[PDB]
């Protein structure tokens, strides 16, 4: 089932690619930088779980 | 910013086309890919001697196979 | 191995697994097992002499060295065929000639 | 930010000195590219990779690297299966991803200067004790990788092996050598022909034995400088500063570079000839063979001879009791290498025995070299230094050895420029000297 | 190589979104 | 005074001598004068060193029949090999000399002296209150040096292949080495040419505008240059007018209005051209060489259509053949 | 020969010696200013 | 070479390593908004 | 070895003769007041 | 002959410089 992986692997560069964009832009204007952004909290933990199914699943996968 | 979107690709469309169309080769007579070597004959067009290259050149010029 | 000592005493005593694993039965319960764990001692075994610069010089120490890159070195390319007779024969010949040759460097 | 306070724009860097905050912001962006660089050849040459044919073929820089430490790389050298070399790349990777994250909350929304949030991460650069506490830790850490090292070496797996009886490749280490007789003692061995400073490395376990030193003396650098404080002496020299420090730091890597430098290009032991392409010496050497036992296999006997030279075809005996080649070859007798040795005698090579003794690695490999002698262009035209258009290549182990030198050299400048605007700084006159009173307008006019 | 250049743009061009964007909505750069 | 160390150190460092002897002249002035002594007696009679024990020995010396132009003193031979050589390791004084060891000899103090030197230069600046960056400028051709006397070698793991030192010697050098590895085509010394000519140029240019602009305060009868006052607080050379000069002559844009910003300009473009050769060169003793572009250019017939650097890598061809 | 080795080291071993002391010993205190 | 499960992605694995000279490339543009300041 | 015979004389000129011209007026010079 | 002269030609260069440098005029301020 690598293509069910693969979607869900390229899934990962484009939320990263995207947080890529996003992370320094929540710095560069520090009015609501922190707050109004807990994004990187909400999106940096969802990102993290985004690698662990890259790994553990090939191994079983490939 | 008026004719510069005008000009520009008009004209550098023409040299584009004198490689393409080749125009240049014989305009500036310079030799074409395959034609170096009329028949086999492996040796050097090499003009030689004054007031005659004009009928010279167009010896090793005129076999061109 | 279990190489302990000088080189002396432990180089002979290598031959006396060397010499013998050359021609064994194919069809035994393991000659390769045996034949692998044994050439594994070479590996133990000629690491540590490598590091001797005294050893280098002398002939009866590069003997041996003669001797295990001849032998080991088939083991790489293709291990499961065994030797070829005409390498098997050369090589005591080679031992033969080291313990003699050692010989000569203690008692010289 | 602005020039107001610090100085122009291309320089603009060092208007950091005085913030830490954004120091740290700086480095360990900068350390997230190092590392992701790092994974994105792996994976780069890991595409493009061919793993049948032998890794100098392929114009591979990086995955030699991770093979010499034995993964995958089977015995023969065989780069048995990649998959570890790809899980090296990716995790530097996802490391980096990690990095310049942090890179970046140092550089904007991390506190603009660290004396405050944290006084034991703040530092003043003239302080000589809060800092010296900082290179305690570093030389600590910078310690255990070395260690580490080892465990690789004495425990997971094992490191790759240039001489082994046969084949050469895979053994794990059961003792190291260590002691000062051959360890403190071996660095002070010649630099020039013949003895190398340390590209001699003959052994292996040198190194795994060597590193617990450098292990066991880096962790007492730390409990060393975290438990002690500079002495006069110290202070009298060294111009602690903001600057300096960075100018030491050139120095000391300046010179690793030329080092490094000259490893790739010599040491056969570390990188071994089989994967990262053949030494310099080796090549010409190996080739110099290949002649020898073609000739020598029909009809023709080149031991005793004279050539148009005048020197003989192949053998001459060397002013040493060892008999060497000939040709431009002579001027490398010194060089061992895994094949070339055992074909050697007591003194030298031994004839009768160089025919007998060639094994069906040996002459295939040995001349494997003879193709790639370390030659090409930077668009890789290849072959012999004049030979047309064949065998295009460039050794790897030339590009490193040129690549880090070219570096090293900048080094030695970057060295030479920062103590002398460190010095000065200190000075107080880099500001340019003063028009007031020039402090050579009153001197003694000789 | 028909999107070698293709994925490439995507990322070149996406570093200077950083600075557009930050000029555009005039952010601290 | 209170002490003879205390008050010799005082001396060394002291700024009154006719020549400066900081620190590193505690090594330069011994080194370098140790190196001329055993260079111009080596150069004047040295015994016919021999390059190759094969026998063609070779006299570089001035004793046997050589202008200055043919003479240099003879690198070691490859029988030694790249190992160090001094006096007493080799077996007799004459073998010493027949194996090419004044050579070996010079080298190591002339580099180790020079190095010092780099540093003298810093460590008297240092002491007349002045920002030091000549050494760093004088680390261009301190670059060089190392590059072609001690790294080439190295590659070629022999001194032989080192550079012979005298006016012909290194003429046979080049050409030798153009031969195995290209090096015109090379780019980094391509940028070496433009970090030299550029230097020439501008030394032309910057020195003949200023010229071009003198303040006159001599009589045409009297010499220009007296005028000039030694601790003159005046400016002697107009910018104003030697400004739109230049600044007419070319557009206006580019006339550099801030000398501070030209000298150094002035001083970074020959530096950094010549950095890239001695790196061009180290990049060569690895043998990594120049591209040479070579059948660039075929025809459908499989023919050789020979485009020039075919000729030069003829040229080269021709050379290596010659040298063996 | 053997002699003279011993004395390239011994005379090489001084300067070097006298060398380093130099900076060992308050180089910064020999300037213009401070 | 590229694993199977990854087989396809060929621009990003084509080009990584380029990017890390472009950050020095960027840094100029990022001066270039700020206009050399 | 073989040389032209009369060279030598060719530097002797070429030295002294630029030399002593410069000398000349040099010497002239430090008589000046 | 042929060599003395070189080595001559060449000494008063070096007696030149030993010379040059010492010897010269100090150039004093104002
Ligand atoms: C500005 C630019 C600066 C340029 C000037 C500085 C250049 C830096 C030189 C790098 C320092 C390390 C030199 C080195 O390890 O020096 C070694 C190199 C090459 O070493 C060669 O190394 C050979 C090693 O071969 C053998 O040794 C290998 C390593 O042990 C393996 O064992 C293998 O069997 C075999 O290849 C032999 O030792 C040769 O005798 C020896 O010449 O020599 C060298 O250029 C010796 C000369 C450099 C000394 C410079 C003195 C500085 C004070
Ligand atoms: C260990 C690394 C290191 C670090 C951290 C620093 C840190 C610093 N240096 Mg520095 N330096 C170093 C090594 C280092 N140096 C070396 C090795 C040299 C010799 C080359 C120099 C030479 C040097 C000078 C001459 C100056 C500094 C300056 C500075 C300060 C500001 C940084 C700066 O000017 O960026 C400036 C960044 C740029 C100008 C952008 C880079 C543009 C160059 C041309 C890139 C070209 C390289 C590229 C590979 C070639 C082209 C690519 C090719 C494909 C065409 C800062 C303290 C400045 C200062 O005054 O210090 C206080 C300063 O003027 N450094
Ligand atoms: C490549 C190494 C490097 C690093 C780490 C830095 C880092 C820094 N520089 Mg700098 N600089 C560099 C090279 C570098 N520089 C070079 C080569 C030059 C010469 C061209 C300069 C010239 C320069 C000047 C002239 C100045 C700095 C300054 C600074 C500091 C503040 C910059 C700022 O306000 O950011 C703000 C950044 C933004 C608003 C947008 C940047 C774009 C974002 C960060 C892209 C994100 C990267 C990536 C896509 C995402 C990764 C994260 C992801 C995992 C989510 C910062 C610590 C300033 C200073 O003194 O510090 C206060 C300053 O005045 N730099
Ligand atoms: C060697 C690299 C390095 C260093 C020295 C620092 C240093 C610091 N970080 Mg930090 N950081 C880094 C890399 C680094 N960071 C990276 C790569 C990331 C991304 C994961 C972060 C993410 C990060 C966050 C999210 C925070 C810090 C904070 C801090 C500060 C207090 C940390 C502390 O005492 O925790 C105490 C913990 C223990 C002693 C355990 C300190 C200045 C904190 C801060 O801003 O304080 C000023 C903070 O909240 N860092
Ligand atoms: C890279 C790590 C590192 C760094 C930056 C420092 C830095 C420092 N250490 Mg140090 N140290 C370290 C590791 C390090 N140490 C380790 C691992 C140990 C072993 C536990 C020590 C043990 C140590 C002691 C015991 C002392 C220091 C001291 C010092 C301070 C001044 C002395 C100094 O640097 O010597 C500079 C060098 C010299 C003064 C003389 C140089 C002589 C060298 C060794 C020549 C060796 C021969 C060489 C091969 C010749 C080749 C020629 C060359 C061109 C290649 C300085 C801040 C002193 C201090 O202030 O502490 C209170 C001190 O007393 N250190
Ligand atoms: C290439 C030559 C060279 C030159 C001209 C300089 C120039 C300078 N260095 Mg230096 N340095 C160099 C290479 C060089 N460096 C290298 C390769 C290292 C290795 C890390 C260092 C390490 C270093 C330190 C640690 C310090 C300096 C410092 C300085 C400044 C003067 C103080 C001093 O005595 O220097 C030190 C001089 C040396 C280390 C001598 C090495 C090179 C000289 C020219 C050779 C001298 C003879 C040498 C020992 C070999 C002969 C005997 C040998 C056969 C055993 C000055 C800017 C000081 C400074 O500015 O701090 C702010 C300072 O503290 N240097
Ligand atoms: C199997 C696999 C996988 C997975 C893996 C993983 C699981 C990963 C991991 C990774 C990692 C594992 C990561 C983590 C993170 C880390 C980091 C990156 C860290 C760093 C940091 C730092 C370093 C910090 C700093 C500091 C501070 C802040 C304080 C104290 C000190 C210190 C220094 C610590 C993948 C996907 C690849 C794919 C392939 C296969
Ligand atoms: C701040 C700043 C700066 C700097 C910057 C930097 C330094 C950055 C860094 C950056 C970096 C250092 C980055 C890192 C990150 C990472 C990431 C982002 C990653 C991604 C990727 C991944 C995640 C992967 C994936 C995958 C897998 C897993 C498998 C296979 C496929 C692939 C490969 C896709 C500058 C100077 C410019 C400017 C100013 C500001
Ligand atoms: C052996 C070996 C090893 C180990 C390692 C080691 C053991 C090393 C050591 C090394 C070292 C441990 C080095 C040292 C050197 C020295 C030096 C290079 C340092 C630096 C410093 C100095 C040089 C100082 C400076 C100065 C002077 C000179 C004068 C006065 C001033 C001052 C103080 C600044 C291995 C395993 C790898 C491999 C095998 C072999
Ligand atoms: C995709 C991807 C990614 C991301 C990446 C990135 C984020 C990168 C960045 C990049 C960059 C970082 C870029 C930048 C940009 C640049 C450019 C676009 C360039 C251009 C150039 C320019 C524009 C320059 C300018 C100039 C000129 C032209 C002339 C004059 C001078 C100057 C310098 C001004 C990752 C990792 C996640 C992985 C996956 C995939
Ligand atoms: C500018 C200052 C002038 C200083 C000049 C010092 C000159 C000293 C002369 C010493 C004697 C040399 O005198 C000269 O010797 C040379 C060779 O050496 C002899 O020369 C003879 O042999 C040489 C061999 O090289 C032939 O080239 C030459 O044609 C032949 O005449 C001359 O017959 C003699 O006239
Ligand atoms: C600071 C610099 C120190 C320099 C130290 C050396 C100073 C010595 C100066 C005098 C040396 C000139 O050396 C002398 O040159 C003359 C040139 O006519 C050579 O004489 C030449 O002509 C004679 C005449 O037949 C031949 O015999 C001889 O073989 C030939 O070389 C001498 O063989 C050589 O001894
Ligand atoms: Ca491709
Ligand atoms: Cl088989
Ligand atoms: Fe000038």
């Amino acid at each position: 089932m690598t293509i069910l992986f693969q979607l869900a692997l390229a899934a990962l560069v484009i939320l990263s690619f995207v947080m890529v964009i996003g992370v320094p832009v929540a710095y560069a204007s520090p009015q609501d930088w922190d707050r109004s952004k807990q994004l990187i909290f909400l999106g940096s933990g969802l990102w993290i779980a985004l690698v662990l199914v890259v790994g553990v699943l090939n191994f079983f996968v490939v | 910013w008026v004719i510069h979107s005008i000009t520009i690709p008009a004209l550098f469309i023409a040299g584009w086309l004198f490689v393409s169309t080749g125009l240049a080769y014989d305009v500036f007579g310079t030799p074409r890919p395959d034609s170096y070597y009329a028949q086999e004959q492996r040796s050097i067009p090499l003009v030689t001697d004054r007031f005659e290259a004009k009928q010279q050149v167009e010896t090793f010029l005129e076999q061109l196979k | 191995t279990g190489l302990t000592g000088n080189f002396r005493e432990d180089t002979l005593a290598l031959i006396s697994s060397l010499r013998e694993a050359i021609a064994l039965p194919e069809n035994d319960p393991n000659k390769k097992a045996a034949q692998a764990e044994a050439r594994k001692k070479l590996n133990d075994f000629f690491a540590l002499y490598r590091r001797d610069d005294s050893l280098r010089s002398l002939s009866s120490f590069m003997t041996m060295q003669t001797a295990l890159n001849s032998l080991a070195g088939h083991y790489s390319s293709y291990p499961n065929r065994p030797l070829p007779e005409k390498l098997k024969a050369r090589l005591e010949q080679e031992f033969k000639q080291v313990e003699l040759a050692l010989d000569r460097e203690a008692k010289s | 930010d602005q020039e107001s306070s610090g100085f122009a724009w291309w320089a603009g860097n060092a208007r950091l000195i005085n913030l830490s905050g954004k120091l740290l912001g700086a480095h360990v962006a900068h350390a997230g590219l190092i590392v992701f660089w790092a994974g994105a050849m792996t994976l780069f040459e890991l595409a493009h990779f061919i793993p049948e044919k032998p890794m100098y073929e392929q114009g591979l820089i990086l995955i030699p690297h991770i093979a010499t430490l034995g993964w995958g790389v089977g015995p023969g050298g065989e780069v048995v299966d990649t998959f570890p070399f790809f899980v090296v790349g990716v995790v530097h990777l996802i490391s980096s991803a990690v990095l310049g994250f942090g890179g970046v909350y140092h550089a904007i929304r991390g506190p603009e200067t660290l004396e405050e949030y944290s006084s034991f991460f703040g530092y003043d650069w003239k302080d000589k004790n809060k800092m010296t506490t900082i290179l305690g830790f570093h030389l600590i850490v910078l310690g255990i990788g070395a260690l580490l090292l080892v465990a690789k070496a004495m425990f997971f797996g094992g490191l790759y092996d240039t001489w082994a009886p046969g084949g050469g490749d895979v053994r794990v280490i059961t003792n190291p050598t260590l002691d000062p007789r051959v360890i403190f003692g071996y660095l002070l061995k010649s630099p020039f022909g013949g003895e190398g400073w340390i590209v001699s490395v003959n052994n292996l376990e040198d190194v795994v034995g060597g590193h617990i030193w450098i292990g066991l003396i880096c962790i007492a650098g730390g409990i060393w400088h975290i438990l002690t404080t500079p002495f006069g002496w110290a202070r009298r020299a060294f111009i602690w500063s903001g600057e300096a420090y960075l100018s030491y730091s050139l120095g000391a890597l300046s010179m690793m570079g030329f080092i490094a430098t000259c490893f790739v290009w010599f040491n056969n032991t570390v990188y071994p000839s089989e994967f990262y392409g053949p030494t310099g010496p080796e090549a010409s050497q190996a080739q110099a063979m290949t002649f020898l036992i073609r000739d020598q296999k029909l009809g023709a006997n080149v031991g005793s001879a004279q050539g148009p030279t005048g020197l003989g075809k192949y053998l001459m005996r060397s002013p040493t009791g060892e008999i060497i080649f000939g040709g431009e070859t002579m001027r490398f007798w010194d060089f061992r290498g895994p094949w070339l040795e055992p074909l050697r005698g007591p003194n030298g090579l031994d004839l009768n025995k160089i025919k007998n003794d060639i094994q069906p690695w040996q002459e295939r490999r040995a001349a494997e070299y003879m193709t790639h002698a370390p030659l090409g262009s930077l668009n890789s035209v290849g072959g012999v230094a004049t030979e047309i258009n064949s065998v295009n290549f460039v050794s790897p182990r030339s590009w490193l050895a040129t690549s880090h030198f070219v570096l090293a050299f900048f080094f030695l400048v970057g060295h030479l420029w920062h103590a002398g605007r460190a010095r000065a700084a200190a000075a107080g006159f880099e500001k340019g000297i003063d028009r007031e009173s020039e402090p050579v307008l009153s001197m003694p006019s000789l | 190589v028909i999107a070698q250049l293709t994925m490439i743009a995507m990322i070149g061009i996406a570093g200077p979104m950083i600075i557009f964007l930050l000029a555009v909505r005039r952010g601290n750069l | 005074s209170a002490n003879l160390w205390e008050r010799f150190c005082n001396w060394v460092t002291s700024t009154d001598n006719r020549l400066y002897v900081g620190w590193f002249g505690v090594i330069m002035i011994p080194t370098l004068l140790a190196a001329t002594i055993c260079f111009v007696i080596a150069f004047i009679a040295a015994p016919p060193v021999d390059i190759d024990g094969i026998r063609e020995p070779v006299s570089g010396s001035l004793l046997y029949g050589n202008n200055i132009i043919t003479g240099a003193v003879v690198p070691s031979s490859n029988a030694i090999g790249l190992h160090f050589y001094p006096i007493w390791e080799a077996a007799s004084l004459d073998e010493w000399l027949y194996n090419g060891g004044p050579y070996q000899l010079i080298i190591f103090h002339f580099l180790l002296g020079a190095s010092c030197y780099m540093g003298r230069q810093w460590e008297l600046s240092y002491r007349l209150g002045m920002r030091p960056w000549i050494c760093v400028a004088y680390s261009a051709p301190l670059a060089s040096a190392f590059a072609v006397f001690l790294i080439y070698p190295i590659g070629q793991g022999s001194f032989s292949d080192g550079m012979p030192l005298g006016i012909s010697g290194t003429f046979n050098f080049m050409i030798v080495f153009q031969a195995e590895h290209n090096i015109l085509m090379h780019p980094f010394h391509q940028l070496g040419v433009a970090g030299v000519f550029g230097g020439a140029l501008f030394c032309a240019m910057h020195g003949s505008l200023v010229t071009s602009s003198l303040i006159r305060e001599t009589t045409e009868t009297e010499s220009a240059n007296y005028g000039y006052k030694f601790g003159q607080e005046e400016e002697t050379y107009n910018i104003v007018a030697a400004h739109g000069y230049f600044g007419r002559l070319i557009f206006q844009y580019a006339s550099f209005n801030n000398s501070r910003s030209l000298h150094f300009f002035l001083a970074a473009w020959p530096v950094v051209g010549v950095w890239f050769t001695a790196l061009g060169i180290s990049t060569m003793a690895f043998n990594l060489n120049g591209f040479n572009f070579n059948h660039s250019v075929i025809d459908a017939k499989g023919n050789v259509i020979n485009t020039w650097a075919d000729i030069i890598n003829r040229a080269n061809l021709g050379m290596e053949v010659m040298h063996e | 020969m053997e002699t003279l080795k011993i004395t390239v080291y011994i005379v090489v071993t001084f300067f070097v010696l006298l060398f380093v002391f130099g900076f060992l010993s308050g180089d910064p205190a020999r300037n213009p200013k401070r | 070479k590229l694993p199977e499960a990854y087989a396809i992605f060929d621009p990003l694995v084509d080009v990584l390593p380029v990017i890390p000279v472009l950050f020095l490339a960027l840094a100029f543009v990022w001066q270039a908004a700020v206009g050399f300041r | 070895m073989e040389v032209n015979q009369l060279g030598l004389i060719a530097t002797a000129l070429f030295v002294l003769v630029p030399s002593v011209f410069l000398i000349i007026l040099y010497v002239q010079t430090e008589s000046q007041q | 002959m042929e060599t003395i002269t070189y080595v001559f030609i060449f000494a008063c260069i070096i007696a030149l410089f030993f010379f040059a440098i010492f010897f010269r005029e100090p150039p004093r301020i104002t």
